[PDB]
RNA sequence: AGUAGUAACAAGA
RNA sequence: CUGCUUCUGCUAU
RNA sequence: AAUUAGCAGAAG
């Protein structure tokens, strides 16, 4: 009775080798059903644990409940530590500023003449703002563009003048109005007939009026967070809450990221900004120095650590310091507007969520409570874990649903000013000049320290004393998910070292399916994944075919695009049969069109078409690579269109977001009417979608004088008779 | 300062380093030991490794897959004409008889003239999806003053100890079959002496991956799960019936079909990623209930007569259970073919390693040896508290299983216990390298692990896997200290 | 179409809406309110393909006369979707109506694809017109390094490639004429002429144009062949344990030949410099090495340049030896000097201290740039002088700022004042002197104001030029602006006719670097021009492949199993004063293992490669002591002799060795009673074993407190982490 | 019922 | 109600 | 020796 274990590999095959067994990819990530309001309080409730024992008091600004942790008492036992004292982060900025001489004032430089020419644009480029006007989450673009349009009714004019810096004034000097005004969003409840359970439906239509708010409500929206909860993350057991900046925090924390990013880019002891085979070999290199420092008979240890709290127990306070200590040469204005970020950090407001649901489970009823109506009902109506989170709660409660946040960095928008911080822990190397030396590498919350000494017990010292330190500046080492062996296998940031950098293929083992844009941009971003994995990720050639193989698979049976010599049956198989039956050179239809697969290993980066183009029927070629095509939108003035040159594969899926019970009339038309004044804005202008176009005037001017310049030329070239450029004046004289 | 603020700190803030031996590891989740506890049971989504295909062998159509159960049923007319269930096991909060009118629904809708395969909204097809169960949503105000309407706690998983089965499961998908299903298409001509290399390795490899248990199994589940999400997307406001089927080859070429089942899919108005559609499963088995009894409280079991796969007679049960999924386990179905690659890498590349100590291709090596070469034996399993060598194709079908279990067992409590368990093997892996590791706080990295161990078949088997081979490591670890003393 | 853009604008100006939006929204807030987007992007992309695939109709059409030929029922199946739906909606169809417009649909132009894809169409076409090789199986060591991915023609930095772009397609809107326009005039008129009358999209022929022009370059695992010929099949060429030869199509350059040529030699002359007659085997070794295309001597004969190391090659094969060097744009010739490289640290002119090549002696050359020339003349950190002929100011401006760089000059390195790049963003190890180079070409008036002036030279045809590039008055200090059969040795020295020689042995750099194409080695065993780890590896295999017959010969002779082939390729990369001292070493270790009957088979293998070179002793007949054996390039490249290493492990309980990564099994070769002998008696020379760990003798004792002992005095040694021994000599 | 898993879906974002 | 940063890949909707 | 965005995957 032979019983298999599969562990027993591990018996001939180390674990650092065998290590893409022991990440279950294949699998489903874990995703959350419900509520985020759980995690949120939970994620308040513990920060304020951690600080608890500073100094509390009350904001005159808002009238939250603050609470300094910073400076406070030293820890006295292993918890969690957020009281950071300022004179050993100063120290070791100290020694850091030593040890790399005219660093500061070179990233300071380097940051405030890069914010000189930063545009406004650059707070585009974000997924999901928290926009303030409507208290959501709205795109970085949507909320940008609703933040100028309101800054306008209030008499902030300085989004035209360009640039970033009269943004961020316009930011600062928002702050002190007595009343805002803006764009809000409601909607009409309509009541309509139907056959459900409960016999009708609400019908939600929103349309746009004008709001009211007064100062202080704008002072708690502008430093307020929303708050949700990750999904599909893989290596964990339960889940987390994380937070969303509104646009008058992400305009101030760029500045401070660029200075940290040009910090980091010059410290030898870091993780960041490098990323794929670039930080491979700084590792290597850094380990391989690391490994020859070592004294002659001593003994090298190396530490692969995790710090438990990153985000619970660092604090906007020392990040105030941080930049007032780095930028100890600029000009006044540039320290004012590199201290702005880490003080709205300090006075965040986190919003809880959704609610919790009550179910009377004998009716078959619930009902969602909200935030604000959270403490509405008894505490007896909850569970055991929401009664002694609610109860916690109470103190930073505020009336309005929000929770008070000041201790902690919940939206962490810091990732490299705190692997600054790390370094700087990283960059004292002794204590009480004992017989040791250590030296380590720091990704943002991930850290891996090598300590050279005489023998083990001396570098257990050291160890000691670097969790000492790290309690000072507020880093709390992780004990349970940290170990310590000799130099040679370590971990940093899921990269296994064992005497050089293993391939570990199962992490980016869910890139190989189809990506799903289009057929043909499918088959192209496959047959890539396919060759890079091939390249950097120890994909050997028989796997690569097999991978090829399976991907042929999971593209016909996604694209019901079988071949056309079989038999399986469907909407798209019919005239698949059809154009193989008429098909002379069948070996030149695309996969697309039920064809065969010639993709082998050597031809793994030549397109679809380009490798198919000399098998090709003539007819076919022409009926795919047609420049009218239908299936790909040209750009047309809105015949004289331009011809689309790519295949009838290259088609376009309008997801059309349609709500339930959701009549989006006017937030289509909107949208519409943007994109109608773009779209004639790039008729006139034809390099609006290669360049940036620049200027500080209005578009309805540079396309009144674009449209003169044009008639006249065209008038004297010929091109435009007398009479067409009397009608093109005469129509620009009255615009 | 650093100096300084370092003196005025007490002695309790330390690290505590903890120099780590072998005697210090202990059996990771004693719970699953303890026989008060009930036996995991099976809570997959199909049959593994007790299903029954019933055959057809197929002229080259791939018709339709109402009229391939038409025929499929046709050729095993005892089974579709029998209409008196014998009630051989039940479910708690079941219902046998809507079970057995929804079974005769779907049998008496697969086999008619019709070209659909909807069913009607019975009592029976309402109870079996579940109709009207959501709760009625009211205002926030009625709720308010509604002291009834409490909040109710949430079922935290169930604490289970190790069954049996799971070791069943690993040992029977391991196996050969003589039938592939693997439907793999052609690739390009092979040019460069790569593609030669990769040929010849590929023959190897999906020879011995292709005829086993676990690849019918996938594919299976990929099939499943592509014409689920099919008439999940194209048919919402309908029942229907959808047949389990599978297409495989013998060893002479021959093709046959396998019916596997049928299935009902509820009402599957999908509007988020994480809502669910009822699928009705009833699935055909040869294996008795009651010889195992705690591995089925999901499942009502009829029998519905005999099989004669040869002169020897056997009998025939149809396990009925309501089951759901919702659309990301479905996509996720659809993409397990990818249990191939990392059972495939994992091992070409230990071949590849083989190929740069001798200076050839080691893949006839590897697999079957050559004259030069002994074939390669991998530690592969217990028997009787002994130790047993495989073979090198017996260890690539076991990474394929483990694999697809990480598939079919997949939900957060495994990814919980593949990280903190990864983190205790890297210890193990530092104490067999006699690099001497150190650990600050063992029982709470223990303790991080024993809190994913809930119901889990996978993570309890192993758990009890993990246990049995520290065992065994401990128990080699002792000859190191007659080295040097 | 002006006429119908200006009607367009009266059209939309009459809506209350796009009036203020237009009279409002500015030049620079066009691309944010272009971007305007009021519901989310869908999470999941694979997800909603899946999902919409499984619909009537997913995709959707673009109004027009094309899309009216598509049918609205094609055989039972509605491909489109019904009209009735068209208000303010749209018109979709499903993926069927792809299909049967790729079998009966209206035929078409291709003219415009291939103008587009012309890259890959030149991709697929280096891929067809190419022969494979052979493929290897053996180590293959990668080194990352960033390498262009794609070969180009003009290779142009993006902001540059950006304005030419933008004066080639959209000339009316392009900006301020800078500098970019002038050095490209002829590619933009050009492109001009050829993109004249076409109706594609002006965008896609942007990204086509910078397709064509903008380089892209990326951190890959690169071994042996880093142009981006060879970087595009990248995944066909090697992997981490086989290697495929390859030889590309198309056309490639002589500059990546001539790199690939200083290379090859380079490795020629380390390999051959350990042997017996060194001049025979490095002979031997270049006939035989092909360049991807063509041998060695070809590639000798047909390039003007090399180094030290192709003139020795070339004056082996008989050649004429070309000793002429390059330091970027500066071309120079020796007419006569010998200087000899040590590195210096260099203190330099904003204050940072850097380990830099610097040479001896005093020479002389003749150099020349774009198309000026002069004569140089030197010392050890000096410029003496240079005398240079009248042509272009700019060409005349790089030349004398080459001189002044290649003078190597105290005043040079004193006025670098600014932000000097000595390492890479991933802390690689850049050259010194060409990164002074590309410092001091436009930031080199600092260089101006800190060489000094000095008065004019009075002679007849001598006079000196200021910095306005003018017949001035006060000229640089050391300028002047004029208007005017070998032999090759055993040890592969280059000597005159009378004796005074020119290059050796000793001259060649130690600079490993990789080829820009492919060299092979058509040898039996071509693995001992390889890297490190690669020559380890298989000298460790070589051993353990023939262990019972070199176990054999040594239990029976003495001085006749240290010399081998193979360990005469393992000499090669230990370096060149600690060779002799390792070789008496672990002589005298394995002497030691064989007199006393202990013995290890681990250590055997360990140190027997080491047991090549003659021994080098102390001075009183007695052998070094290590801890660990360095070998040549890395951190990680050495042989501990106790602990394991990166190089070399072993366990005994499994009895498995491991080299580089890769896991032989001693099992079944090894004495089966050796797991109660100790490794003590293998560690040390002289020194043995005898008792237990004993505090009434000290400490542990070091290496020098070891070699000042005397026999009989025992001592304490820590093995590794956890064994105390005892220890007498 | 059921999927599941610290909170939801089992039709009306 | 799917945040921030880094790297890689594809495309120019 | 040196060389403008959108979306997806992984890691933190
Ligand atoms: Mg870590």
């Amino acid at each position: 009775g032979m019983n298999i274990n599969p562990y027993f590999l591990f018996i001939d095959v180390p674990i650092q080798a065998a290590i893409s067994t022991t990440f279950p990819y294949t699998g489903v990530p874990p995703y959350s059903h419900g509520t985020g309001t759980g995690y949120t309080i939970d994620t308040v409730i513990r920060t304020h644990e951690y600080s608890n024992k500073g100094k509390q008091y009350i904001s005159d600004v808002t009238g939250c409940t603050m609470v300094d942790p910073t400076n406070g008492p030293l820890p006295e036992d292993n918890e969690p530590s957020a009281y950071a004292q300022l004179d050993c982060v100063l120290e070791a900025l100290d020694r850091m500023d030593e040890e790399h001489p005219g660093l500061f004032q070179a990233a300071s430089q380097n940051a405030m003449e890069t914010l000189m020419v930063t545009t406004v644009d650059k707070l585009t480029q974000g997924r999901q703002t928290f926009d303030w006007t409507v208290c959501r989450n709205q795109p970085a673009a949507t909320a940008l563009n609703t933040t100028i349009t309101s800054f306008r009714l209030n008499d902030l004019n300085g989004a035209d003048k360009g640039g970033l810096i009269p943004f961020c004034q316009d930011i600062i000097d928002s702050l002190d109005r007595p009343e805002m005004t803006f764009f809000s969003v409601k909607n009409i409840k309509k009541k309509l007939p139907a056959k459900n359970r409960k016999g009708f439906l609400i019908k939600r239509i929103p349309m746009k009026v004008k709001d009211k708010i007064t100062k202080v409500e704008y002072i708690k929206r502008a430093l307020s967070l929303n708050t949700m909860t990750k999904d599909a993350e893989r290596g964990k057991l339960k889940r987390r809450a994380i937070a969303t900046a509104g646009i008058q925090i992400r305009g101030f924390v760029l500045v401070v990221e660029n200075l940290a990013k040009n910090i980091c880019e010059n410290l030898e002891q870091s993780g960041l900004p490098v990323g794929g085979n670039e930080k491979k070999a700084k590792l290597s290199n850094a380990v391989a120095k690391m490994l020859s420092n070592c004294p002659p008979g001593g003994i090298s240890m190396t530490v692969t650590g995790d710090n438990t709290k990153w985000n619970e127990c660092l604090n906007p306070r020392i990040f105030l310091a941080m930049t007032e200590r780095i930028t100890r040469d600029s000009p006044i204005w540039f320290r004012d507007f590199c201290s702005i970020a880490p003080v709205l950090f300090s006075n965040k407001i986190a919003r809880l969520g959704k609610g919790f649901m009550i179910t009377s489970k004998t009716k078959r009823l619930k009902a969602q409570i909200p935030c604000p109506d959270l403490f509405s009902i008894p505490l007896e109506r909850y569970n055991e874990e929401t009664r002694a989170k609610l109860k916690k709660l109470k103190p930073f409660f505020n009336e309005e649903g929000t929770a008070s946040l000041s201790p902690g960095m919940m939206m962490g928008m810091f990732n490299m000013l705190s692997t600054v911080l790390g370094v700087a822990a990283l960059g004292i190397k002794n204590i009480g000049n004992k017989e040791y030396l250590w030296d380590g590498l720091q990704s943002s919350d991930d850290f891996a320290l090598f300590v050279n000494a005489k023998d083990e017990e001396t570098c257990m010292e050291g160890i000691n004393d670097f969790y000492r330190t790290c309690k000072l500046l507020g880093i709390n080492m992780s004990k349970k998910k940290s170990y310590c062996n000799e130099t040679g296998m370590f971990e940093f940031t899921s990269m296994f070292y064992r005497d050089g950098f293993v391939s570990n293929f199962a992490m980016e083992l869910p890139s190989f399916g189809v990506a799903g844009v289009n057929e043909s941009a499918d088959m192209a971003i496959g047959m890539t994944i396919i060759k890079n994995n091939m390249i950097n990720n120890g994909m050997g050639p028989a796997t690569a075919q097999t991978a090829i193989q399976l991907f042929i698979a999971d593209y016909r049976y996604t694209y019901k695009c079988h071949r056309g010599d079989s038999k399986v049956e469907g909407k798209r198989m019919k005239i698949i049969k059809e154009l193989w039956e008429n098909t002379k050179g069948r070996d030149g239809l695309l996969v697309a069109d039920g064809g065969p697969n010639i993709y082998n290993l050597r031809n793994l980066h030549i397109p679809e078409i380009v490798l198919k183009y000399n098998l090709m029927d003539p007819e076919y070629k022409g009926r795919l690579l047609h420049p009218q095509n239908p299936f790909v939108g040209h750009l047309s003035i809105e015949k004289m269109d331009y011809d689309a040159v790519s295949g009838t594969h290259s088609w376009r899926t309008k997801r059309n977001r349609s709500i339930l019970n959701t009549d989006q009339r006017n937030m289509i038309l909107e949208e519409q009417c943007y994109a109608k004044c773009c779209n004639l804005f790039e008729a006139c202008f034809n390099s609006a979608s290669y360049r940036k176009p620049v200027g500080q005037h209005s578009m309805l001017e540079a396309m009144a004088h674009r449209l003169r310049m044009d008639a006249r030329l065209d008038y004297e070239s010929g091109r435009m008779s007398k009479d067409d450029f009397e009608k093109a004046m005469a129509h620009l004289g009255e615009i | 300062a650093i100096e300084r603020n370092l003196a005025r700190m007490s002695p309790l803030v330390s690290v505590t380093p903890k120099k780590l031996t072998w005697e210090d590891l202990r059996p990771i989740g004693p719970h699953i030991y303890n026989h008060e506890l009930p036996e995991v049971p099976y809570n997959a989504f199909l049959l593994m490794s007790d299903e029954l295909g019933l055959a057809n062998m197929t002229e080259g159509k791939s018709k339709k897959p109402k009229t391939l159960a038409k025929e499929c049923l046709e050729k095993y007319s005892t089974l579709r004409d029998q209409t008196d269930p014998i009630l051989i096991m039940k479910s708690e909060k079941a219902n046998e008889n809507f079970l057995w009118k929804l079974w005769r629904d779907c049998v008496n809708t697969i086999s008619n003239e019709e070209m659909s395969n909807e069913l009607q909204k019975t009592n029976y097809a309402k109870w079996a999806t579940g109709d009207g169960l959501t709760y009625q949503k009211i205002m926030k105000e009625v709720a308010i003053d509604d002291e009834t309407m409490c909040q109710e706690e949430p079922k935290i998983p169930n604490k289970c100890r190790v069954a049996a089965w799971v070791q069943t499961e690993m040992n029977l998908l391991s196996t050969l079959t003589s039938k592939r299903a693997l439907d793999l298409p052609e690739i390009g001509p092979d040019v460069a002496p790569v593609e030669h290399v990769g040929s010849e390795r590929r023959k190897y490899f999906v020879n011995e991956i292709n005829y086993c248990k676990a690849s019918t199994v996938m594919m299976k589940y990929v099939l499943f799960h592509t014409s689920l999400l099919n008439e999940s997307n194209a048919s919402m406001g309908k029942y229907k019936v959808i047949p389990i089927t599978n297409r495989v080859v013998n060893e002479k070429g021959e093709s046959f079909d396998m019916l596997y089942g049928l299935a009902v899919k509820g009402q599957s108005h999908l509007r988020g990623d994480t809502d669910v559609v009822t699928v009705v499963t009833f699935e055909f088995s040869s294996t008795d209930p009651r010889v195992d009894s705690g591995k089925w409280p999901k499942y009502t079991v009829f029998r519905i007569g005999s099989l004669f796969v040869s002169g020897r007679e056997k009998s025939v049960y149809l396990y009925c259970r309501v089951n759901g999924t919702n659309k990301i386990q479905m996509k996720w179905g659809m993409e397990a073919r990818r249990c191939l690659l990392q059972s495939m890498q994992q091992m070409e590349a230990i071949v590849e390693q083989e190929s740069s100590i001798q200076g050839y291709d080691m893949t006839k090596a590897c697999f079957k040896g050559d004259r030069v070469n002994s074939p390669k034996t991998f530690s592969i399993g217990t028997q009787e508290g002994k130790l047993v060598k495989g073979s090198f194709g017996k260890a690539l079908r076991v990474i394929f299983t483990k694999c697809l279990m990480h598939y079919v067992f997949g939900n957060a409590q495994l990814e919980g216990f593949s990280a903190e368990s990864r983190r205790l093997l890297l210890l193990i892996q530092a104490l067999k390298d006699r690099k001497g590791p150190w650990v600050f706080d063992l029982e709470g990295m223990y303790s991080g692990i024993e809190e994913c161990i809930s119901n889990n078949p996978w993570v309890i088997q192993s758990a009890y896997w993990f246990n049995e081979w520290l065992g065994f490591e401990k128990e080699g670890s002792k000859v190191l200290e007659s080295v040097d003393e | 179409m002006t006429l119908a853009k200006i009607e367009l604008l009266k059209q939309l100006l009459r809506d209350n809406e796009a009036k203020t939006v237009l009279k409002q929204t500015t030049v620079d807030q066009y691309n944010i309110i272009r971007k305007f987007n009021t519901s989310r992007i869908e999470k999941n992309p694979s997800l909603r393909m899946k999902w919409a695939m499984c619909s009537n109709f997913p995709l959707a059409l673009t109004k027009g006369d094309m899309a009216n030929r598509i049918p609205l029922e094609y055989k039972g199946i509605q491909l489109k979707t019904n009209a009735e739906d068209i208000g303010t909606k749209g018109q979709m169809c499903s993926i069927a109506a792809v299909t049967w417009w790729n079998t009966y649909g209206p035929i078409g132009d291709t003219e415009g694809f291939e103008r587009v894809y012309e890259s890959f169409f030149l991709r697929k076409m280096r891929l067809d017109n190419a022969t494979w090789g052979r493929i290897t199986f053996g180590p293959v060591e990668r080194v990352r390094k960033r390498v262009l991915l794609n070969p180009l023609t003009k290779e142009m930095p993006p902001d540059e490639a950006s304005n030419v772009i933008m004066e080639i397609l959209f000339p009316k809107e392009a900006g301020i004429p800078r500098e970019s326009t002038w050095i490209h005039r002829e590619l933009i008129k050009e492109k001009r002429e050829k993109l004249k009358g076409t109706m594609i999209t002006p965008i896609v022929l942007a990204y086509m144009l910078e397709r064509e022009l903008v380089a892209r370059r990326r951190f890959l695992p690169v071994a042996g062949a880093t142009s981006a010929e060879f970087i595009e099949m990248l995944h066909c060429l090697q992997g981490e344990n086989w290697r495929q030869i390859y030889h590309p199509g198309g056309n490639k350059l002589t500059e990546s030949r001539s790199q690939s040529m200083i290379v090859a030699c380079r490795k020629i002359i380390r390999r051959s410099i350990v042997a017996s007659n060194p001049l025979e085997l490095a002979v031997e070794i270049a006939n035989k090495t092909v360049i991807d295309t063509e041998p060695l001597k070809s590639c000798l004969a047909a390039i003007d340049g090399g180094d030290v190391a192709c003139d020795i090659i070339r004056a082996a094969l008989g050649l004429k030896i070309r000793q002429r060097q390059r330091f970027g744009r500066l071309e120079l010739k020796r007419i006569s000097g010998r200087g000899f490289k040590n590195d210096e640290e260099i203190l330099i002119g904003n204050g940072t201290i850097q380990k830099i090549g610097i040479w001896d002696g005093e020479e002389e050359f003749h150099v020349r740039c774009g198309e000026c020339r002069g004569i140089l003349k030197k010392s050890k950190m000096k410029l003496e002088k240079l005398l240079i002929n009248s042509a272009k100011k700019e060409d005349m401006r790089d030349l004398i700022i080459l001189c002044m760089v290649f003078s190597q000059d105290t005043r040079m390195f004193q006025g670098v004042r600014g932000e000097i790049n000595f390492l890479n963003r991933a802390g690689q190890l850049l050259s010194p002197m060409y990164q002074l180079q590309r410092y001091f070409l436009n930031r080199s008036n600092d260089l101006f104001d800190q060489w000094g002036y000095e008065e004019s030279p009075k002679a007849s045809e001598l006079h000196g030029i200021n910095e306005s590039m003018n017949a001035s008055d006060y000229t640089l200090k050391g300028v002047v602006v004029t208007r005017n059969k070998v032999s090759i040795t055993k040890n592969l020295s280059l000597i005159k006719r009378t004796g005074e020689v020119i290059m050796g042995a000793n001259d060649v750099s130690e600079l490993e670097s990789q080829a820009q194409l492919m060299i092979t080695y058509d040898t039996p065993k071509m693995w001992e021009m390889g890297t490190t780890k690669e020559l380890v590896q298989n000298t460790y295999q070589w051993v353990l492949k023939n262990l019972v017959t070199l176990k054999a010969q040594f239990l029976l002779g003495k001085e006749d199993m240290f010399q081998w082939d193979a360990f005469e390729a393992f000499e090669s990369i230990i370096p060149q004063k600690m060779a002799g001292q390792y070789s008496g070493f672990a002589r005298a270790v394995l002497k030691q293992m064989r007199d006393q009957e202990v013995m290890k088979t681990d250590q055997f293998i360990k140190l027997l490669p080491f047991c090549f070179s003659p021994p080098k002793l102390r001075s009183n007949g007695e052998p070094y002591q290590f801890l660990k054996l360095v070998l040549k390039g890395g951190g990680e490249n050495f042989i501990e002799v106790r602990k394991g290493s990166p190089l070399f492990s072993y366990n005994p309980q499994t009895e498995v060795l491991t080299i580089c990564g890769r896991m032989m099994s001693l099992k079944g070769k090894i004495e089966d009673e050796e797991r109660n002998r100790s490794m003590g008696n293998a560690v040390l020379a002289g020194f043995l074993v005898s008792g237990k760990y004993d505090p009434d003798l000290g400490d542990f004792k070091t290496i020098e407190e070891l070699e000042k002992l005397k026999p009989g005095e025992k001592a304490n040694i820590l093995l590794y982490q956890g064994k105390p021994v005892k220890v007498v000599k």
